[PDB]
């Protein structure tokens, strides 16, 4: 199959493809970005293959493990780690251990990321994370061997905040989630807003609440009681920071309620959510808007995309995406391109580690700790960008303001303004289609002596 | 001493335990500490003794050893991975199989008494839930630890925090203080408190006016938003260090008393009680656990003490090199400490949950192939165990249960006293005419917002009529 491909320095990898008894992750409804970010890696690992410029006569071999979103991220890292035996050694000292792998494309969520890397800092074998937008992933003492190809939340609550201070908005409502993910970022765009002269009418918890099951009246009453306090505020710039599962009741109330007017502010986890951008009925709700990373088209990856022990198996991905071929193949190469330069900078560093040029390398054992030393050193221009490590490993890809505009023949996120991450400044921004009557840009203020402990209310 | 030497021995069962016995990279080296804990040493040495006088015992595991691997792991959790991964393996072997389930797997250790922090109880119990091995902890308190889906073989002889959030809650609740601060330690602790606070005020009534995070050693920034709402009443829920931090400043800055709900970090540490000028910041209002103490505890260790510098003992009997060179001195400040007693029930509830899993009786137990440590957690859940003489008992979430104790600082002469003013059991009771309050009179402090008639509030919930 497509999930393992003998080489000669192996690679891991972990997608997100969907208690006496532990239910697989095949048995979970299936998510097609993981598909998609897993043919991304394995078409980057091919075009390696096929140039004869770097890693010349190396095989890059890889081994991809299905990994879920929080329910298996133990397994595939013991099997990883362990020989071809299945048998990993309790040593004090791993500096002459030899694992399977050379380094992981890690999962794509917070948590796992965490979990792996709390098992991988034994050996210091390398971790490139995409799509984990946390920023305790930044601290390098905690996890010495993680790495990422995406910026942190930090920069998407630079990019919000930018975003509110190009328009005029100081009066903003935040709505988060119950899990860490809601909170964390909620707490941080609070603490940057707090400063810039921009102040939070409220926040608000969102119940969690998984689609395609039945909730009760608890949380039909807090979306209710949610939604009238939205509709009592005059502040009219909501910014929502929830998993792109649980929105699906929350936003059937806002329409059930019929509150309309408002300029909605989407997290990178519903941002460029497909499934959720068709439900084509939020459009009387106002604008959109939400911050995701920049499209970068890979040349020869959507052709590549359309032809195509445990954990390791999935049957309806290819039918769930073959539905989703056309908006994917629209809205571009966006954690694609992460995962694609995740690759390319392991094989970079391999590279540069086995010191050959232009012709055969010399094919001597590489411990997993001598890679990661190499690889903070990595610089090199793919697909017109410069991909290196931040000394807190992480590489300043630009970010995008994308609006939702519904138009199945067009881009159905449409890029309105580009942010730069190296200088932390949103510039280039274009025009947005507004809600308002003459598209005028929508007003938020609590004041056209103070009141309330909130200095921009007046 | 050759006291290290008796971290280790044999049994028909064995035990696993990790413990803060010591204190505080280019190459995979899993680093070494040599500094010195008395905590962790103080909790390892109930644990043996727990598990010698359950080897005692005759009803209790009858003909039948009880063993133990205390094992040293710093408050990092990089050095606390590799116990738990020799744990594990398979017995007589170094090395740990990939195996695609629990079921496959034959560890060396019966169960783990796990670890006494609460990020290294996340982190090792994340760990050992795909092997389901069972591992009970003592003083991991945050409430996350308590998701069956993500732990589905934690348990933990301590209450959560969200106990003595709830009883923070009814008592703002019952005393009237629907209008209060919320603060919390910057650290996952205080988030956690402040997240769970949070709901726990939402559905009480209580809007919180201020939500802030404050920093271990900004602040004046969190005293101020705090000031500038007309509270009265502050909830924090910070470490010891960052509660410091923060009333140091506000002593410094002559922040007006407050009455300030206490969690059970800086409750009762003298570092906080010794400030001085705190007496001048209102009454401070906590929760502290009703729970036992080991009456024998304080002799046991003097007498191991005393015995280990024998040689023949030792003669006739590393982990912890740095307590072999030790004095009865060095151990003997906390002596004392309320969570040997947590160390001592997890053993003995690990002991019941085996001894029933066995189905041993009184006179003898039957004989039959050895469990594998995912055996025990059918019995560890819905368990009771009695723990000198106190019934205790496991809940479906791993949590045990036990009621809470209301405490004021009573001053006299620069000396704050604990004084019980209330009682948590599910059901807060309090007795307010023996509160002593902060303000002009022995009146009550006012923190109310209206409900019904200007919105106000950080959840948007009062109104300014
Ligand atoms: C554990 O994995 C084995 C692999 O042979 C499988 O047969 C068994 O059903 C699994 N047990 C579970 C999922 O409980
Ligand atoms: C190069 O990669 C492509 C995928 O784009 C693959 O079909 C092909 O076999 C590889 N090799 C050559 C020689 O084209
Ligand atoms: C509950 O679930 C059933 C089965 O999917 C569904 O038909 C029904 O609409 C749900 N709600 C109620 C209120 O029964
Ligand atoms: C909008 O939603 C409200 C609230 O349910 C409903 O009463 C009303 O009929 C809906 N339609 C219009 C046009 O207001
Ligand atoms: C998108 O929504 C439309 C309209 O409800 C629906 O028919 C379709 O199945 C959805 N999914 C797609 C196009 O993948
Ligand atoms: C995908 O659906 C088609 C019909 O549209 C069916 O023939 C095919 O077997 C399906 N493939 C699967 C379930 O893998
Ligand atoms: C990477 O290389 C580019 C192009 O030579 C250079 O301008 C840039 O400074 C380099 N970046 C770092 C971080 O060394
Ligand atoms: C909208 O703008 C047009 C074009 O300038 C103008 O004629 C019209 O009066 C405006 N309408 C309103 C309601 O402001
Ligand atoms: C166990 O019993 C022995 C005598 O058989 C006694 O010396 C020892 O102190 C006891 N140990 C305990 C209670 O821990
Ligand atoms: C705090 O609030 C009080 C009451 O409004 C006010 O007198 C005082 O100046 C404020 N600031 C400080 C630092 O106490
Ligand atoms: C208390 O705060 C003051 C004012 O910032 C500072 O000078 C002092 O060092 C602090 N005290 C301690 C013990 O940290
Ligand atoms: C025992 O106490 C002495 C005296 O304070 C101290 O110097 C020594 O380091 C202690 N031993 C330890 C901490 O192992
Ligand atoms: C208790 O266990 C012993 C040893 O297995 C067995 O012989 C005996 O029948 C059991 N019951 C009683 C009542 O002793
Ligand atoms: C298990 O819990 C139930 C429900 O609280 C209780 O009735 C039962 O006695 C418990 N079983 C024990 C403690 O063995
Ligand atoms: C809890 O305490 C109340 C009095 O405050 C008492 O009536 C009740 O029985 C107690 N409940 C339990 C379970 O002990």
């Amino acid at each position: 199959s497509d999930f393992y491909l003998p080489g000669d320095y192996l690679l891991g990898g972990l997608f997100s493809l969907h208690f006496l008894q532990v239910p697989m992750c095949k048995e979970y409804e299936v998510k097609v970005i993981g598909y998609n970010l897993m043919q991304a890696m394995r078409f980057a690992v091919e075009e390696i293959n096929n140039d004869s410029s770097l890693l010349p006569g190396v095989l890059l071999g890889y081994e991809i493990v299905d990994v879920c979103y929080i329910s298996n991220n133990v397994q595939p890292v013991l099997y990883f780690l362990a020989h071809e035996d299945n048998l990993l050694p309790i040593q004090e000292d791993y500096s002459n251990y030899i694992s399977r792998v050379v380094a992981v494309i890690g999962p794509d969520n917070s948590e796992s990321v965490m979990t792996v890397a709390n098992f991988l800092s034994l050996f210091l074998l390398p971790q490139i994370t995409y799509s984990a937008i946390s920023d305790e992933l930044r601290d390098k003492v905690r996890f010495p061997a993680l790495l990422r190809t995406t910026p942190s939340a930090d920069h998407h609550i630079e990019a919000m905040v930018q975003l509110m201070l190009h328009f005029r908005w100081n009066w903003i409502i935040v709505l988060v989630s119950s899990d860490t993910y809601g909170r964390d970022n909620g707490q941080l765009l609070g603490e940057r807003v707090a400063r810039r002269d921009i102040c939070i009418a409220f926040q608000e918890t969102l119940p969690t609440l998984q689609p395609n099951q039945n909730m009760t009246s608890e949380e039909r009453q807090r979306l209710v009681t949610i939604v009238d306090k939205l509709q009592q505020s005059t502040a009219r710039v909501v910014v929502v920071f929830s998993p792109d599962l649980t929105l699906y009741h929350f936003f059937n109330e806002v329409l059930r309620q019929n509150f309309t007017g408002a300029v909605w502010i989407a997290s990178e986890s519903w941002a460029i959510d497909p499934v959720l951008h068709n439900l084509t009925e939020l459009r009387h709700l106002g604008t959109f808007l939400g911050i995701t990373i920049q499209s970068v088209p890979i040349p020869g990856f959507s052709e590549f995309r359309e032809w195509g022990t445990c954990n390791q198996e999935c049957d309806n991905c290819l039918n769930a995406t073959l539905s989703f071929n056309t908006i994917l193949r629209l809205s571009g190469e966006r954690v694609v391109y992460s995962v694609y330069s995740a690759v390319y900078a392991v094989a970079h560093a391999l590279h540069s580690l086995l010191g050959c040029d232009k012709s055969t390398c010399t094919k001597r054992v590489v411990y997993p700790w001598q890679l990661l030393e190499e690889i903070w050193k990595v610089n090199f221009t793919l697909l017109d960008h410069q991909i290196f490590f931040d000394p807190q490993g992480d590489v300043a890809l630009h970010l995008e303001i994308v609006q939702w505009q519904w138009d199945r023949s067009q881009n159905p996120f449409q890029s309105v303004a580009s942010y730069y991450p190296l200088q932390r400044q949103l510039k280039n921004i274009q025009d947005i289609s507004w809600h308002t009557i003459n598209n005028t840009i929508p007003m938020s203020m609590c004041s056209k002596k103070p009141v309330g402990i909130h200095v921009c209310c007046f | 001493l050759c006291l290290s030497q008796q971290l280790r021995m044999k049994g028909d069962y064995v035990l696993g335990g990790l413990f803060p016995l010591g204190e505080a990279r280019t190459r995979p080296s899993s680093p070494v500490c040599t500094r010195f804990s008395s905590n962790g040493l103080l909790w390892a040495l109930a644990m043996k003794m727990a598990v010698e006088e359950i080897n005692n015992k005759s009803d209790l595991l009858p003909g039948l050893r009880l063993g133990y691997d205390l094992f040293d792991t710093c408050s990092e959790p990089v050095v606390a991975m590799k116990p738990s991964l020799m744990f594990l393996a398979k017995a007589g072997s170094r090395d740990i199989a990939a195996y695609c389930n629990y079921t496959q797997y034959q560890p060396r250790v019966l169960a783990v008494i796990g670890p006494h922090s609460s990020e290294l109880a996340m982190v090792t119990g994340k760990f050992f839930s795909f092997f389901l091995m069972p591992q009970v902890s003592y003083g991991a308190s945050m409430e996350l630890l308590s998701a069956r889906e993500t732990f589905p073989s934690f348990f933990r002889t301590v209450p959560s925090d969200r106990v003595q959030l709830t009883a923070a809650a009814e008592l703002l609740q019952e005393f009237g203080w629907n209008w209060v601060a919320a603060l919390g330690s910057d650290d996952e602790y205080g988030r956690q408190g402040l997240s769970i606070f949070s709901a726990l005020a939402a559905a009480r009534g209580i809007c919180i006016a201020h939500e802030g995070l404050v920093p271990l050693p900004k602040v004046q920034d969190v005293l101020h938003q705090v000031n500038q709402s007309s509270v009265q009443v502050v909830l924090l829920f910070a470490s010891v260090h960052a509660a410091h931090a923060l009333f140091n400043y506000s002593i410094s800055s002559r922040l007006s008393p407050k009455v300030w709900v206490a969690s059970e970090a800086w409750l009762t540490s003298d570092l906080v009680m010794g400030l001085p000028g705190m007496a001048q910041m209102g009454t401070v209002l906590g929760f502290l656990q009703r729970g036992a103490q080991l009456h024998e505890f304080p002799q046991y260790v003097k007498t191991h003490l005393a015995l280990a510098t024998d040689p023949a003992f030792c003669s006739a009997l590393q982990r912890c090199p740095q307590c072999d060179c030790i004095t009865l001195q060095n151990v003997s400040a906390g002596l004392n400490h309320h969570q040997t007693f947590s160390v001592y029930a997890a053993v003995y509830s690990v002991a019941q949950a085996l001894h029933n899993t066995l189905q041993c009786n009184a006179s003898g137990c039957p004989a039959q192939d050895p469990v594998k440590p995912w055996q025990l957690l059918e019995n560890m859940y819905n368990l009771t165990f009695h723990v000198g003489g106190l019934p205790l008992r496991f809940d479906s979430s791993g949590n045990v249960d036990m009621e809470y104790d209301l405490k004021l600082w009573v001053w006299q002469g620069s000396v704050p006293r604990l004084h019980d003013v209330g009682r948590f059991n599910g059901s807060l009771r309090t007795e307010r005419l023996k509160i002593r309050w902060h303000t002009s009179d022995n009146q009550k402090p006012v923190s109310r917002c209206s409900r019904q008639c200007r919105v106000k509030g950080f959840h948007s919930c009062c109104y300014d009529c």
